[PDB]
C-alpha cells in the first residue's frame, strides 16, 4: 500500500534533503 | 486580453529563464520547482519508477491513496526535500490517472494539493525563509 | 497566499502532464506548443537568429519604435502561424536584449506591447482560422 | 534596421510556415 509508498517517498525525500 | 497577456507572459518567462534571467519571483519559484522535481525523479529514477508503478488508483479511492501517502511523507515534519517529493508525487498521481483514463481526477488532485500546501505546508515555508529561500537553495 | 499556492500547483502539474504527452488544459496546451514552436524556430535558424538579434540596439526612448517597426513589417502582407511564432521569438529576444543591457524595466513594457498587438492585430486572424486550438493541432 | 529585421523575420517565418 499507500502508507507504506509514502514511507519508502519519505527514504528518498530525506536523503534529496541532504543538498537542501 | 487577460488570456493573451497570460500567453505572452508564459512565453517570455520561458525565454528569459533559458538565458538565466527571470520574469518575476513567482516565475523563478515555478521554474526552480520544475527543475527540482526533475532532479528528484532523475536521481531516484529506479525507486521513483518502482513505487509509482505500485500506485493502485481508482476514482473512489484516489483521495485515500493521496492522503495516506502525503500524511506519511510528512509524518514527523517538513523539509524542502519532502516538499519536492510531494509535488513529484502529485504529478505522478496525475499522470498515472491519465495513464488509466481517469482524467476527472486531475483537477481534484490539484485542489487536494493546494489545500494541503495552504493548510499544512505554508506555515513551515514561512518560518523557513519562504519559497525565495528554496529558489536560493536549489 | 492561497492564489499563489494554487498557481504553483497548477504550474507544476501542467509541466509533469506535458512531459508524458498530456495537458492540464487547453490554455496550458497552447502555452507548451508555443514554447516548443519557439525553440524549434530559434534552433532551425540559429545562425540567422543570432545574426538578426545581435543587431538590436534598445533604448527606453526607442524601444517601442523598434518593436512596432519590426512587427508591422513581419505581418506586412498578412498573417500565418509561422509569422506568429516569429513574433513571440522576436518579443523574447527583445526582452533578453533589454535585460542584457541592464534595462529589465523594459521587459514588462514589451510584454504589454505584445499583448496589445496580439489583441488588436492578431487575435482577429487567429479566430478566423479556428482559434488557438488550430495551432496546437497544427504544431 | 528595425524594418529591414522585420522583413528578413518574415524569410524565416514563411520559410517555418510552409510544415504549417
Amino acid at each position: 500500500w499507500a502508507r507504506e509508498i509514502g514511507a519508502x517517498a519519505r527514504r528518498m525525500a530525506d536523503d534529496l534533503n541532504a543538498q537542501y | 486580453s487577460q488570456s493573451n497577456r497570460e500567453l505572452v507572459v508564459d512565453f517570455l518567462s520561458y525565454k528569459l529563464s533559458q538565458k538565466g534571467y527571470s520574469w518575476s519571483q513567482m516565475a523563478a519559484v515555478k521554474q526552480a520547482l520544475r527543475e527540482a522535481g526533475d532532479e528528484f525523479e532523475l536521481r531516484y529514477r529506479r525507486a521513483f519508477s518502482d513505487l509509482t508503478s505500485q500506485l493502485h488508483i481508482t476514482p473512489g479511492t484516489a483521495y485515500q491513496s493521496f492522503e495516506q501517502v502525503v500524511n506519511e511523507l510528512f509524518r514527523d515534519g517538513v523539509n524542502w526535500g519532502r516538499i519536492v517529493a510531494f509535488f513529484s508525487f502529485g504529478g505522478a498521481l496525475c499522470v498515472e490517472s491519465v495513464d488509466k483514463e481517469m482524467q476527472v481526477l486531475v483537477s481534484r488532485i490539484a485542489a487536494w494539493m493546494a489545500t494541503y500546501l495552504n493548510d499544512h505546508l505554508e506555515p513551515w515555508i514561512q518560518e523557513n525563509g519562504g519559497w525565495d529561500t528554496f529558489v536560493e537553495l536549489y
